[PDB]
């Protein structure tokens, strides 16, 4: 059976106290009259619903939740912080693989009002607002990790404190080999190959190659990795490049053009 | 009521030295900060003493280390309209703006005053060490804005301070500028330069000579 | 109708520089806060002397602004080596309208102290066909630039004189000048005025240069 999976209605993992959140726990066998186990890091919670709502958050809240029903997996831990504060910097996620989107939140203590907000990542403001407003990166990368903070003007200007998010990489550039030796006889069998290769464990996950000359195509988007054409005349010389992408394209990168010739 | 937001202008006045040698040229400048990137266009109306003129350059937008852009008009302005107390408007427009920003600028108002310019030599206990302090007393000017320099020798000298003016019991104000010079060239009786210029002074400027005399 | 963000806002204040360098006076740290609102006036002060709390603290009194807020203030007397020795003192202030305590700290100003030069420069000689008559201070090379600077003759202090705010030399260190404004009488009569300076670098925090009409 798969993991039960957490949600948080807001997603933001860090809130104000006092404040309202509630936890979801969903399993992909939608189950009736079944009970909830609710763990607060590693202990039971006095808690059997399907959701989990915290009424008004103090510091007893944080901390690691994760649950479980039926004959599911116990879920993944989602880690909520309750703070106090002026601003607080939410975001709806700590961990990231580049592709997914990134939502962010400058907060104001009791909604309060703030305008001229600024978006820091890693001590530079990367965006501004005159009112204040969310912010979502749906195409994240390895270079939108750091920590996040934001500031605006009330009576005052106001500073939250950093929280750091991290967008893990899946595949690095998909450089591109070069068989043997160039030159070459015409005459010579090719073999050309896309040198990429998943950093994190995705079960599943199938990688999409595709083999480029100046800019015209040769094959597309195909799960095998390797280019052969039956063997070489120099009508397929020069510029070569690779892509490699997922599925979804959410995720694609380059490679160094390879000096070929036949 | 939610007014608030938008950009905000800062607007300065010309350099002192500027507005008192005919040769240079003195300018008000008009900064706006706070442009964002979704209204990024600023529109500069600039008035004279009430009546709108039409010979300011704005520099393109240049955005800033925190992403907000920057925008900067300057207006070249006539030495008699600014010490005559000419006032300056800058108006601003902006769609992220309920109503533009007006932000006006002129010369301190008063009777300007002359200064009087006095150097002072090193105090004979400042004689043991290598480098001697030579003194420009500036006092009873007005309005403060004023320009300080020391020369010798038809050269700039490198190494000299200035202190802000000092409002004095009078309403007038003063200033001291100390100019530090190796001992030796003291000794060696090279004369020294004060040439102080302000609005209030003949030709707008006077300068006092200073060399070691016994 | 959302309200802006903020409440209480806290400003806190070395003590003077003569009262640090001077046994015979007391130094202390201010701790001011401001925009105290009248639905929650409550204010608690809590004092941390390098870490460790002390409890020597004095509160005054609330007084209403125009701007119809309250500020409260809260001194505390510190020890005149402690401060010199650049220990770091702390004000924490709690209030309802605040989503957790304010905390401020000071401590002397670090760097390597320099010792002040002072000089004494007469009247120039293009002055003395005016009434009054300018006596000039020199002090220069001095670090920090926390300073005291008077004049006196007589024993008695010499007040109509106005010091320029230090000036930051070319080398690291500050300078600035007093200047002095007394009748030409009193000058060419042959009376004795002095300068009177105190910083952390000189010897016993003190020294004095004079100046009179020479022959
Ligand atoms: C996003 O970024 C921007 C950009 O800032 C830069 O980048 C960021 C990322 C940071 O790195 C930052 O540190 C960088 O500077 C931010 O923009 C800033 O915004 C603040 C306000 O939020 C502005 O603050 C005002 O500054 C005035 C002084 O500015 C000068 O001095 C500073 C350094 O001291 C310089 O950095 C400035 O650029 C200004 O410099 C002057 O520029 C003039 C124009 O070019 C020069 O004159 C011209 O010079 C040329 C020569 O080239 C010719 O000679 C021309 O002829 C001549 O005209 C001038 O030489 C130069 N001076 C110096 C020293 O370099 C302050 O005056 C002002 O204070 C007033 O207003 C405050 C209200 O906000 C108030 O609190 C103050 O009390 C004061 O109020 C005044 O009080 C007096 C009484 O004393 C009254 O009489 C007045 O009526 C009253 N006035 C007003 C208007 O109320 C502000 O502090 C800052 O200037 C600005 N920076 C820049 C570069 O534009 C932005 O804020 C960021 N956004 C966010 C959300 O974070
Ligand atoms: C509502 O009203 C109140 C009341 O205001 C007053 O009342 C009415 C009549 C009004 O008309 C108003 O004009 C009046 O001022 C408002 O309260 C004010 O709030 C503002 C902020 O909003 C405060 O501004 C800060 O001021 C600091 C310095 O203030 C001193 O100097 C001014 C005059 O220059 C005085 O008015 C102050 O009272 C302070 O004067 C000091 O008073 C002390 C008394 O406790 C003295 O210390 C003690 O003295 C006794 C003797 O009595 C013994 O000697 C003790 O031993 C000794 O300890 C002290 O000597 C005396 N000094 C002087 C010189 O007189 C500024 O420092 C501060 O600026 C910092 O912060 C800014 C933003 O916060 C920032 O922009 C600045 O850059 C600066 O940041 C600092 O920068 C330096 C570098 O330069 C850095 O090194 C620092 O690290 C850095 N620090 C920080 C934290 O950033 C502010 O400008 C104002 O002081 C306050 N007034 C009073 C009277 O308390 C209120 O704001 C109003 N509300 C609204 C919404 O308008
Ligand atoms: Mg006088």
């Amino acid at each position: 059976a798969p993991k039960a999976v957490i949600k948080l209605q807001p997603p933001w993992v860090s809130v104000f106290q006092e404040e309202s959140v509630t936890l979801h726990c969903e399993v992909p066998h939608l189950p009736g009259s079944s009970s909830t186990q609710w763990f607060l890091n590693g202990t039971a919670i006095q808690t059997s619903t399907p959701t989990y709502h915290i009424t008004s958050a103090s510091e007893d809240d944080s901390g690691e939740y994760r649950c479980q029903r039926g004959l599911s997996g116990r879920s993944d831990p989602i880690q909520l912080e309750v703070h106090r504060g002026w601003l607080l910097l939410q975001v709806s996620s700590r961990v990231l693989t580049e592709g997914e989107p990134l939502a962010l939140r400058c907060h104001a203590w009791k909604d309060k009002l703030v305008y001229n907000v600024l978006y820091y990542r890693n001590g530079k403001a990367f965006k501004f607002f005159h009112w204040n407003s969310n912010l979502t990166i749906l195409k994240t990368n390895m270079s939108h990790s750091g920590t996040y903070h934001c500031s605006g003007m009330g009576k005052r200007r106001y500073t939250s404190a950093g929280i750091s998010v991290t967008v893990k990489e899946l595949f690095p550039a998909p450089v591109l080999t070069a068989s043997v030796t160039s030159p070459l006889l015409e005459g010579t069998p090719v073999t050309l190959s896309c040198e990429t290769k998943l950093l994190l464990q995705r079960p599943g996950l199938q990688l999409y190659f595709s083999f480029y000359m100046g800019s015209k195509t040769l094959r597309g988007r195909d799960t095998s990795s390797e280019y052969q054409i039956l063997t070489a005349r120099r009508e397929d010389s020069g510029l070569y490049w690779c892509e490699a992408a997922t599925e979804d394209g959410n995720v694609l990168k380059r490679s160094p053009e390879l000096e070929l010739q036949v | 009521p939610e007014l608030l937001g938008g950009p905000s202008v800062f607007l300065f006045p010309p350099k002192p030295k500027d507005t008192l040698m005919i040769s240079r040229t003195p300018e008000v400048t008009c900064v706006v900060v706070d442009v964002s990137h979704e209204d990024p266009e600023v529109k500069f109306n600039w008035y004279v003493d009430g009546v709108e003129v039409h010979n300011a350059k704005t520099k393109p937008r240049e955005e800033q280390y925190n992403s907000t852009y920057r925008v900067v008009s300057v207006l070249t302005v006539l030495h008699q309209d600014w010490l005559n107390g000419k006032e300056y408007k800058c108006k601003v427009s902006n769609k992220a703006l309920p109503a533009p920003i007006e932000k006006t600028i002129s010369k301190a108002k008063g009777q300007p005053r002359e200064p009087q310019v006095y150097t002072l030599p090193p105090s004979r206990d400042e004689l043991t060490k290598n480098q001697v302090s030579l003194t420009c007393l500036v006092k009873g000017f007005y309005p403060s804005d004023i320009a300080v320099e020391w020369e010798s020798n038809g050269q700039p000298e490198n190494n000299y301070k200035t202190t802000p003016p000092v409002l004095d019991s009078d309403g007038s104000f003063f200033l001291y500028s100390k100019l530090t010079v190796d001992k030796s060239r003291w000794q060696q009786g090279n004369v020294f330069s004060c040439s102080v210029m302000h609005e209030a002074l003949h030709n707008h400027y006077t300068q006092k000579s200073l060399s070691l005399s016994p």
